[PDB]
Formats: structure tokens, C-alpha cells, sequence
RNA sequence: UUAAUUGCGAUAACGAACGAGACCUUAACCUACUAAAUAGUGGUGCUAGCAUUUGCUGGUUAUCCACUUCUUAGAGGGACUAUCGGUUUCAAGCCGAUGGAAGUUUGAGGCAAUAACAGGUCUGUGAUGCCCUUAGACGUUCUGGGCCGCACGCGCGCUACACUGACGGAGCCAGCGAGUCUAACCUUGGCCGAGAGGUCUUGGUAAUCUUGUGAAACUCCGUCGUGCUGGGGAUAGAGCAUUGUAAUUAUUGCUCUUCAACGAGGAAUUCCUAGUAAGCGCAAGUCAUCAGCUUGCGUUGAUUACGUCCCUGCCCUUUGUACACAC
């Protein structure tokens, strides 16, 4: 019907509006990832997540809700969007759900250090070859500064970078 | 009945192992046909200055994107071409079948 | 508002740009001897413009003296036959 | 390879428009030299006229003369398309006029000072001297004081 | 610039220590034998290791 | 079938596909003689391979090269690096060995371009100025 | 056509007697910049022959009616020949002035 | 009342404004995007606009 | 035994053939040549007023002759170039869409080219009869 | 020695990490493996022409075949200094002869360590600490303007200062790239015309169409010939219409005109080792309209260089120091 690069276009700015959907408000429900899997008539988009069962609602009423609103958008038939919602295994593979993690630790009040470090060694019981976490900004100060904590080998350039790693 | 199925994903490997699975299953179920017909990767280029201002030095980047198209012509039957819409269904590869 | 310029005069040649008989006999008897033929040439030792230098020269080729070798444009290499 | 001899009938100096022209140049470049005339006017006259490109103006008949002048000061005598008038649809009349050394100043003046006596933007602008087809002139054409 | 890295240096020590009989002077056959008895993932790596091989063979087959 | 062998001859962007059989002996070039490119001066140098070896011994051998892409003098010389490569294939397919190989000797003898294409491949131009290493410029105030 | 002897030849004759053989380089050294006189190779010796060939050649056909093609031509056989007036050894002969006086 | 938006914006950067931060100054309309050059720069590693050269 | 046009001299050819169709005389002109510029970016009338249109007319019958169907868009783009804009630099510029499709209705008049499916001219047979039979006089009277 | 704490090696160091290198895309070889009515190579009826005599061009799409040698995807294979000659505790390396594709990593890029600038950025945002409007507010909008204003100085730039020309007529070239579904883009066509202009669908969700993008300089024959002149195109005016319901401080495109500084430019400074400096252009970006700009690609395509620390910079070591926001 339209353009084929105009459709994988909107594809892409949906998947970036829908991701920044879930990492705005599912993100305190352990929101990690998402993908797309088109079928003809279907929408099936997967979800794994840390915590799925409260993500889930009484009887699946926030997911109705989450299929619905894009249902409506898209004057979709009841159905033909499905959201579907797993959970997996090695949560400290998932950078985003480990800095949703400590971003409400900051806001609850724990030490900025001490918070650190503790995801920092979730991670390493998690069983990554490195990790390394920055925070930036204002720390009992009126100057911005920024500081680091890291463990293991953590390569910083190459296809290495682009494929292996999580930021 | 003289339908076309092309494959328009930008999942290389996705691509290449549905192509090469219905290829097997077409060989495999007997249904004579030309192979698929590959089109030159069609690239986007979109530069970018790198600094949201105006300042720093007039540095840029190309952000591309990369489209490989392939179609294959098949005439066969009803039965036939409901169970491979609904079956040997692969994700990844925006797939679409049209008539002539 | 300056002109900025030394705009010196030129030397106020005396090229000739319409023919009469007294310089078309004059080019017609200074013409041999020479070697090397040319619009070039002419012009600098007849004192003659492009135009008549061409024309002059179209004019000589078609009576019949020199067979030329090159009519190549912008550039004509002439010869004449003895 | 056509030569014809002048004879004494040539004159060093001729004065034609009011104005003083060289001859022994061609044809069409000796009315582009006349103020008002360039050289799409000048060639498409002279073939209005049928004269030999060739030929320079001082090598040329009263009679070719005075048709030049005819169709110059006059091409709807010799059925001219009308259009390629140079001032047409003026304020005085509104219909096509032909310009010549004199005319060009001489109407240049006329609508310039109608622009100024109508205090137009444009008349204005021509008043002070200042450019008048909304050129940028912050930087560039500083060379006019 | 022909040098090559320390992880060919040591590569090369390494499967030559214990890999001298299997492979000889031949580059081909040292390209299809190093690529056969060592994982590598890239065909420009591989073709490092066997030119350094072929190298080192010629520096034993004399002295 | 008829014996015919098809080769190519290739530069910056010119690409002459060269097809050599037994015929009548002559040399067309996008369905024109191969006299009438009318530079006067690539004239010769396509002329250059038919000179060098002689059009005698192809009294019933005639060449069909069709060119496309590049400019003008690209496109000469994938003609003459065509003319040639056909007529070294049609010499190693249907004439002896040993003047295929003094053939493609006297090749390279002349010219080590007419059989291996240029090596020298377009530069892409980087961001920062109007060439490839060409920077835009550099002022202080 | 003219000075009907082998072109070739009245060209790399003007070429080997119109390149430069001795010239002289910029020295620091301090407190002023010298000039010492030095030979020089054949291959820098045809290239500024043919340089200087080329240079004079465009400066006469620059602004006259005279083509670049003949004008290039009466400059290669005034550097074959030696007429003191051609760019080409003009500035040769000045060079060579310029490196024996300064050495 | 009725003239509140009576000046037309069916052309320029009244209509073009960017899908993510409402910007109007630097959209890129190129493909049917509709959003501002940084917002493309940080959403391009998300959405799968990868860097090679 | 067979000379096509693809391999006579083009210019020489060209000239021959204008002689000859200007001697031939009985094609009709319009009359309004020797006003145009034959496009809209020159700047300066061509030489040639008394003819010229032969010229043309010969030229898009050989251009069409060899191309199969090229149209008034084709022609245009093919003879025009770049204008000297001013101080701005030059981009191509088409030539004159008027008298290239007057030539081309000449030409169908005349007969040697008709229309086409898919838009545009093809040769007639008669077209390709005429234009290489006189090519070949021009062959059999140019020594 | 290399481009490199690249390595060889020596050795109060041994063992590790990052950067570099590796890494990935682009261009360059295969006449070989699977595939191209979105095209041809090779054979016939429709074939027409040159023409009669034995060859070339194309169309004829359920009109009959093998393939990709020309538009292409892939375990693809392959330059690892491969072989050899010279110098080096002859170790790492460097200079030379070549089929082979290049033997400066075969090129051109992306990413790029640790620390820092108070370098840009609140003008990218329902992001903020701290001050401002809280109701004749700085909150959303309407009509005009303005950012284009010009005595002047500067900064990438385009055309130039003519004969390798300017102009005129004829012969041909590819590539990066874009293009209309609840809106109307790229425009293939008949026509009325100096040109710019004005119609209904046939073409297109795009190897099929726009687009052999028939582009520009470029090849052949022609006018002018050294006059600020047919060079240079700008400053004036007269007209013709798609843009915008709105051009006007010419928006723009064509025709006439105008014929202005400019005759290669002082001190002073930018890019450059191969298809690259440069010259020509083309596609996209911002596009209702407007490129002289930018992002890339393509055509034509050079002598120059294989060295240096002399000027300007970088790193390391040694060294002096009364410096330490650090000359």
C-alpha cells in the first residue's frame, strides 16, 4: 500500500515509542526488553521482565489495559494485538532493568556509593566478565562531578563493544 | 493462484534461513519454481551533525540504514498456500504475499 | 569611488580589418618565401586581422598554391608546396 | 570568396542617432555599440533586413541603410512580431514603444521620476541611491560613495 | 608496518610448542592445518597465525 | 553451437563487453566500426591491440563490443582491454598455446594495463571538505 | 614543418639544454637567511626543464593572438637552438648566475 | 470564538514539528520520521540505526 | 552489400545529407526561423540564418533513426546544456521544446517517423528506405 | 624496527586490564558454486531498412529454449610482504624482480583508554537545584513588520579578469539518492509558444516508472580576434506564469537590455601523495517558493614529494626551576 521504507520507518519509531512507554511506567514493574513479532492480522509483542507478576495485575487487567490502548489507537480487533509477558533467567543481564533498579534506589535515599556497589556485585554474583557503573552530577557538592566503579575487563571500542555488551 | 510472497526485512541472517527453509520446503513438496529473485541492498544515508548546538568543531556522521528485498513466484494451491501462511512461519522477516 | 588603476594606454595597432587590392596584392606578393604558414603568422608580419587573415588564406587554398596538411580548428598548420 | 572594392563613397566618420559610431566592424556589433541595442536585437534586425553577416557596416548601400534605420526605428512596417519591443506597456501610452540612445534616458527618467513624484518604495530607494532589488547591503557593494 | 601483535607472538610459541610435527613449510598446508587445530574467529587472524608459522618454520628448518 | 567467447574489458566505471567468434574479420563497436569514435587521437589507442598484432591473421574472426558507463576515455580503454582479452581467449580456446602465451607476453610487453584493470579506485570524500583529503579551510580571525 | 630534422630529437635536445645544472637552496643557519649553491639531480634537471619550457610557453600565449600550440613550439626550437632571449634559458642561464654568485 | 486560529500553517515549520519532543527548528521530514536531529541521535541505538562509517 | 548509418562519418554524412535535402526543397517550412535561440539557455542566436533548420531536422531524424522511441522531454535535454547563470554556476538547461516538437511534426509530415505505442516516434519504413538511400547517394556522389 | 608500553630483547620484577592492535562496513580478483519474462547472450515466424548477394539495429510478454560473460545475496576463496636477492647482537625488521588484485596494515571510515576544559548547550523537550509572571503575566494566539536593515572591517564561498578562448551547429557517458492512502510527489504523453506557462489517465510503493538521468566540461566543423571588447556578467527599466487567498525591501524561471569593478592581486596564510590537488557536474538535506551552502557520488584528471626538525605542533627520556588556577 504506502512505501516499504516509509513501513519499516514506522516500524521503528512505534518500536521507540512503545519502548519509551514501558521504560517510563513499567519500569518500577522491572521492565527490561521487547520485541516485535509481526504475523498476518497479529501483533504479538514479547516482554521479559523481572517483576512479572506484579506487572501482570489482578487477572490480567493492566494487560488488557496495555493491549487495548494500542488496539484502539490502531483500530485493531480485540485479539489481533497480544502482549505477551515472560520472565528470564540471570536478571543481572539486563542493564535497563539494573539502572531502573538503582534510579529508584536514588529517589528512596540509599547511598549513592553504597548503592552502587551493591548492584555492582548483583551483577558480579550475576556472573558478568566486567562491569562498570558511573554517576554523575552533584554529590554533597555544588560542583558537578562524576565518578566510576568497575570490576573485571570492560573493552571500550569495536564490534566487541557493539554486539557484547549492554549499556 | 499466481500469488507472489517477497521478503522486505533487514534481519540478514532471519532472511537467509527463511528463504532458505521455504526453499526446502517448496523442493521438498514438489512445487516447481525460479529462485529467489535477490534486489541490490538498498541503502539510507542520513547525516547528522553530532553537537545539538551550534559550536564544536563541524563534525559529522552518516546514520544507515540497510533494506535487502527478495520475491519468489509461486502458483499453488488454496490448501496449499493457507498451510504455508499459517506454518514454517519465521519472525524477524516482514514477509508479505500479493496476486500478480 | 576610487578607480584604483593605472589603466595605461594601449599601442593603437593599425590591424586591418577591411581588405582593399592595395593590401590584398600586398599579402599576395609577401606571402612566399615563408616556410610555416599561419593565421598566427600572418597576422604578425601583415599586420592583418583574424578575419581577413582567414579569409585570405580560404581564398589562396581554393586558387591553388600551398597544399595545406591540417585544417584542425583553433588550430591551422599550413606549408607551402615548391 | 565574394570581394567588392570600395570606393570613395566611404566616410571616415559617419553620424547616425544622433551619436557618433565606428564603422569596420560587422554589421551587428556596430547597432549593438548604439545605446538601447545589444546583440539578439542587432542580429535578428539584420536578418529582418537580409544582410550578409559578413560584411562589416562600412561596406554597405544607402538604400541597406536606410532599411536598417526603417526597421530599426520601426519594425511594424516590416511585420514584426510586436513583442520584441524593449518598453512596452508604458504609463504614458500603455502599448508597445521602441527605445533608442536618447529614448532609453530619456524614459528612464520619466518612470523614475513618476517613482518619486508617487513616493514609491522603489522611487525612494533610487532617490537615495541604495539598492532597489532588496539586495543585501550590509557587506557587499560598499563601492558606490 | 609487517610487525605482528604479541597474541600472534604467543599463538605462534604456543601451537608450535606442541604442534611442530603436524605442520611444515608448506603456507598452504600450514593455513589448512592451523585453521583446522585452532579456533579462530577471523579468516585475517587465521591467515596471521599461518604466516607466522610459515616464518617460524623457515627459521627452524636451519639452525 | 557456434564458437564464440565473451570477455570484458573494465576501468573507473567503464564496462566493455567483448564477444569474438569466427565471422568476416571486421571490429564494431556499439554497433559502429571501431573507426568512428572521432576523438582522432582514441582512435589509436583503441587501434593500439589491432595494431600491435596484426589483423591478418583474423580473416574470418570479427569482434562485437558493446560499452557502457564512464566517460570517454574510460570507455576506450575497456575497449582496448576488451578487444584484447577476447582475442587472447579466442587464441588459448581455438588457436595453439604457444601463441596464446607469446600473444599475452607481447601484452604485457606493451602495456601491463591492457590485461590487469587499474588499481586505482574511486576515493570517497569524507566529511569536512570538498575532497576525499581535501580539508575546507582553516582561518584564525 | 619547420627545421624539418627529427622532432624528438629538438625536443630532448631542448629539454637537456634548457635543464637547470646547478642551482642554489635556502640555508637558516641564524641570524639571516643564506643561500648556498648545490648541483642537482637529472630527474629534478628535466622536470624544471620541461617546467620552465611550459611556464614560458603559457606566459607567451597568455593575452596574444598567438596559439598556445605554435607558441609552444617556436619556445622548443629557441631552447634547442640557444637565442639568449627564450623564457626557458633565459631563466636557466639566470639560475645558474644566481648559484655561481651566490656560492 | 472562531478566529482564534484564523492564520493558516498548511506549509513551513507551523505544520512540521517533531513526534518526541514537539520540536520545530532542525525536523528532519527525510522518510517520514518527523523528529528532531537529537532526538534521533540518542533514539537511533534503541530503534536500530546502527553506525558503520 | 549493406551500409547502415552507424558506420558512415557522422559530420561529413550530415552535411551531405543537408545539401541534398535543402536542393530537395518541398517540405513545407513554417517561416518562423531565425527568431529562436534553439533553447532557453543560450544567450546568443546561432550563425547560420539562412538554414540551420535542415540542420536540426536531420539531426533528430538520425537521433531517433538509431534510439528507438525518444520524445520532445528526450530531444530537449539531449541538445540543450548549461546556461551561464550569472555569477551562479552552471546546471543543465533544456532546449527549445517548440521547434523540437515543430521538427518532429515536419518529420511526421514528411513521413519518415510515426508515432509509437508507449510514447513517442518510431521510424517508418519508408523513413528508413529514404535516409539510407540517400545516404547512399551522398557515398556514391561525395567522390 | 614499526604508525603505535607494536614487538624483539635486556632486566626487582612477575602476573593482569584498557587504549592501540585486533573488530565491522565500503571499493578493488573469480569468465568458478547456488540464482535473474523487473535485461541480455546466443536460434526462428511478424520483421522493415540498407536492400536483391551469404551482414547490423531494435520492438512482437503464457510466442518455443541453456546461462549470467554485462543490474545482484551468500559457508564464498585470496595478499599473510607469497617466492628470491641485500643490511641488522644478521632476532624483530627495512630496500628491491613478478605472474597474482593492490606487497605504504590493499585502501577509506565507525567505535575509540585514564583524567580534564569551568569549552558549547537551560533556544530539544510535562527535567531539574536557585531567582522571574501569577493575573493590564514572560501562559496559547491574530494583523503588520523585523532578523534582508548600511558609513565601515573581517570568514568558507560562486563567477571572473579571455584565445587551452567566448559564442553557434552536430557525436555520447555512470554513480551515491528521493518519489502519492485517506494525501496527491517524482512528473512518461497529444497539444497551443521566443522561452517560462496552461489539460486525463495511462508509470510507480518503487532491479519494473520518473531515470540509457542523452549532466557538465568533453570530440568535429564554424563567427570574433586583443578593443575592458563578441571577455566579465550586474547595476538600472519593460514585459510574460506555475508558489503562496497574501512578492512588496526585484522570492522565483525566460526575452530584450545594462556593458558597471575586474588586465592573475601587497604583507599574509588553507588542502595535498594517489584516480588523489584541482576542474566539471549530479542526487539528497533543509523543499509551499528559493543554493552560489552542506552530506555523498560520478567524469576529465597532473608534474610535483619517499626527507627534515628550520618555523609551527605531538610523545618519551634526561635536566633546571624561587612555577603548582601551573610561563
Amino acid at each position: 500500500l504506502i512505501s516499504k521504507k516509509r513501513k519499516l520507518v514506522a516500524d521503528g519509531v512505534f518500536y521507540a515509542e512503545l519502548n519509551e512507554f514501558f521504560t517510563r511506567e513499567l519500569a518500577e514493574e522491572g521492565y527490561s526488553g521487547v520485541e516485535v513479532r509481526v504475523t498476518p492480522t497479529k501483533t504479538e509483542v514479547i516482554i521479559r521482565a523481572t517483576r512479572t507478576q506484579d506487572v501482570l495485575g489482578e487477572n490480567g487487567r493492566r494487560i488488557n489495559e496495555l493491549t487495548l490502548l494500542v488496539q484502539k489507537r490502531f483500530k485493531y480487533a480485540p485479539g489481533t494485538i497480544v502482549l505477551y509477558a515472560e520472565r528470564v533467567q540471570d536478571r543481572g543481564l539486563s542493564a535497563v532493568a539494573q539502572a531502573e533498579s538503582m534510579k529508584f534506589k536514588l529517589l528512596n535515599g540509599l547511598a549513592i556509593r553504597r548503592a552502587a556497589y551493591g548492584v555492582v556485585r548483583y551483577v558480579m554474583e550475576s556472573g558478568a566478565k566486567g562491569c562498570e557503573v558511573v554517576v554523575s552530577g552533584k554529590l554533597r557538592a555544588a560542583r558537578a562531578k562524576a565518578m566510576k566503579f568497575a570490576d573485571g575487563f570492560l573493552i571500550h571500542s569495536g564490534q566487541p563493544v557493539n554486539d557484547f555488551i549492554d549499556t | 493462484i499466481k500469488i507472489r510472497i517477497t521478503l522486505t526485512s533487514t534481519k540478514v541472517k532471519q532472511l537467509e534461513n527463511v528463504s532458505s527453509n521455504i526453499v526446502k520446503n517448496a523442493e521438498q513438496h514438489n512445487l516447481v519454481k525460479k529462485g529467489p529473485v535477490r534486489l541490490p541492498t538498498k541503502v539510507l544515508k542520513i547525516s547528522t551533525r553530532k553537537t545539538p548546538n551550534g559550536e564544536g568543531s563541524k563534525t559529522w556522521e552518516t546514520y544507515e540504514m540497510r533494506i535487502h528485498k527478495r520475491y519468489i513466484d509461486l502458483e499453488a494451491p488454496v490448501q496449499i498456500v493457507k498451510r504455508i501462511t499459517q506454518i514454517t512461519i519465521e519472525p524477524g522477516v516482514d514477509v508479505e504475499v500479493v496476486v500478480a | 569611488k576610487k578607480k584604483w588603476s593605472k589603466k595605461s594606454m594601449k599601442d593603437r595597432a593599425q590591424h586591418a580589418v577591411i581588405l582593399d587590392q592595395e593590401k590584398y596584392d600586398r599579402i599576395l606578393k609577401e606571402v612566399p618565401t615563408y616556410r610555416y604558414v599561419s593565421v598566427s603568422v600572418l597576422v604578425d608580419r601583415l599586420k592583418i586581422g583574424g578575419s581577413l587573415a582567414r579569409i585570405a588564406l580560404r581564398h589562396l587554398e581554393k586558387e591553388g598554391i600551398i597544399k595545406p596538411i591540417s585544417k584542425h580548428s583553433k588550430q591551422a598548420i599550413y606549408t607551402r608546396a615548391t | 570568396s565574394l570581394v567588392v572594392q570600395e570606393q570613395g563613397s566611404f566616410q571616415h566618420i559617419l553620424r547616425l542617432l544622433n551619436t557618433n559610431v565606428d564603422g569596420n566592424i560587422k554589421i551587428v556589433y556596430a547597432l549593438t555599440t548604439i545605446k538601447g541595442v545589444g546583440r539578439r536585437y542587432s542580429n535578428l534586425v539584420c536578418k529582418k533586413a537580409d544582410v550578409d553577416l559578413h560584411k562589416r557596416a562600412g561596406e554597405l548601400t544607402q538604400e541597406e541603410l536606410e532599411r536598417i534605420v526603417q526597421i530599426m526605428q520601426n519594425p511594424t512596417h516590416y511585420k514584426i512580431p510586436a513583442w520584441f519591443l524593449n518598453r512596452q506597456n508604458d504609463i504614458t501610452d500603455g502599448k508597445d514603444y521602441h527605445t533608442l540612445a536618447n529614448n532609453v534616458e530619456s524614459k528612464l527618467r520619466d518612470d523614475l521620476e513618476r517613482l518619486k513624484k508617487i513616493r514609491a518604495h522603489r522611487g525612494i530607494r533610487h532617490f537615495w541611491g541604495l539598492r532597489v532589488r532588496g539586495q543585501h547591503t550590509k557587506t557587499t557593494g560598499r563601492r558606490r560613495a | 608496518g609487517r610487525v605482528r601483535t604479541k597474541t600472534v607472538k604467543r599463538a605462534s610459541k604456543a601451537l608450535i610448542e606442541r604442534y611442530y610435527p603436524k605442520l611444515t613449510l608448506d603456507f598452504q598446508t600450514n593455513k589448512r592445518l592451523c585453521d583446522e587445530i585452532a579456533t579462530i574467529q577471523s579468516k585475517r587472524l587465521r591467515n596471521k597465525i599461518a604466516g607466522y608459522t610459515t616464518h617460524l618454520m623457515k627459521r627452524i628448518q636451519k639452525g | 553451437a557456434v564458437p564464440s567467447v565473451q570477455t570484458f574489458g573494465k576501468k573507473k566505471s567503464a564496462t566493455a563487453v567483448a564477444h569474438v567468434k569466427a565471422g568476416k574479420g571486421l571490429i564494431k563497436v556499439n554497433g559502429s566500426p571501431i573507426t568512428l569514435v572521432e576523438p582522432e587521437i582514441l582512435r589509436f589507442k583503441v587501434y593500439e591491440p589491432l595494431l600491435l598484432v596484426g589483423l591478418d591473421k583474423f580473416s574470418n574472426i570479427d569482434i562485437r563490443v558493446r560499452v557502457t558507463g564512464g566517460g570517454h576515455v574510460s570507455q576506450v580503454y575497456a575497449i582496448r582491454q576488451a578487444i584484447a582479452k577476447g582475442l587472447v581467449a579466442y587464441h588459448q580456446k581455438y588457436v595453439d598455446e604457444q601463441s596464446k602465451n607469446e600473444l599475452k607476453k607481447a601484452f604485457t610487453s606493451y602495456d601491463r594495463t591492457l590485461l590487469i584493470a587499474d588499481s586505482r579506485r574511486p576515493e570517497p570524500k569524507k566529511f569536512g571538505g570538498k575532497g576525499a583529503r581535501s580539508r575546507f579551510q582553516k582561518s584564525y580571525r | 614543418v619547420l627545421t624539418d630534422q627529427n622532432p624528438i630529437q629538438v625536443v630532448v635536445d631542448a629539454i637537456t639544454n634548457t635543464g637547470p645544472r646547478e642551482d642554489t637552496t635556502r640555508v637558516g643557519g641564524g641570524g639571516a637567511a643564506r643561500r648556498q649553491a648545490v648541483d642537482v639531480s637529472p630527474l629534478r634537471r628535466v622536470n624544471q626543464a620541461i617546467a620552465l619550457l611550459t611556464i614560458g610557453a603559457r606566459e607567451a600565449a597568455f593575452r596574444n593572438i598567438k596559439t598556445i600550440a605554435e607558441t609552444l613550439a617556436e619556445e622548443l626550437i629557441n631552447a634547442a637552438k640557444g637565442s639568449s632571449t627564450s623564457y626557458a634559458i633565459k631563466k636557466k642561464d639566470e639560475l645558474e648566475r644566481v648559484a655561481k654568485s651566490n656560492r | 470564538e472562531n478566529v482564534w486560529f484564523s492564520h493558516p500553517r498548511r506549509y513551513g515549520k507551523g505544520s512540521r514539528q517533531c513526534r518526541v519532543c514537539s520540536s520545530h527548528t532542525g525536523l528532519i521530514r527525510k522518510y517520514g520520521l518527523n523528529i528532531c536531529r537529537q532526538c534521533f541521535r540518542e533514539k537511533a541505538n534503541d530503534i536500530g540505526f546502527n553506525k558503520f562509517r | 552489400p549493406g551500409v547502415s548509418v552507424r558506420d558512415v562519418a557522422a559530420q561529413d554524412f550530415i552535411n551531405a545529407y543537408a545539401s541534398f535535402l535543402q536542393r530537395q526543397g518541398k517540405l513545407e517550412v513554417p517561416g518562423y526561423v531565425d527568431i529562436v535561440k534553439t533553447s532557453s539557455g543560450n544567450e546568443m542566436p546561432p550563425q547560420d540564418a539562412e538554414g540551420w533548420f535542415y540542420k536540426r531536422a536531420a539531426s533528430v531524424a538520425r537521433h531517433i533513426y538509431m534510439r528507438k522511441q525518444v520524445g520532445v522531454g528526450k530531444l530537449n535535454k539531449l541538445y540543450g546544456g548549461a546556461k551561464s547563470r550569472g555569477v551562479r554556476p552552471y546546471k543543465h538547461i533544456d532546449a527549445s521544446g517548440s521547434i523540437n516538437r515543430k521538427v518532429l511534426q515536419a518529420l511526421e509530415k514528411i513521413g519518415i517517423v510515426e508515432i509509437s505505442p508507449k510514447g513517442g516516434r518510431r521510424i517508418s519504413e519508408n523513413g528508413q528506405r529514404d535516409l539510407d538511400r540517400i545516404a547512399a547517394q551522398t557515398l556514391e556522389e561525395d567522390e
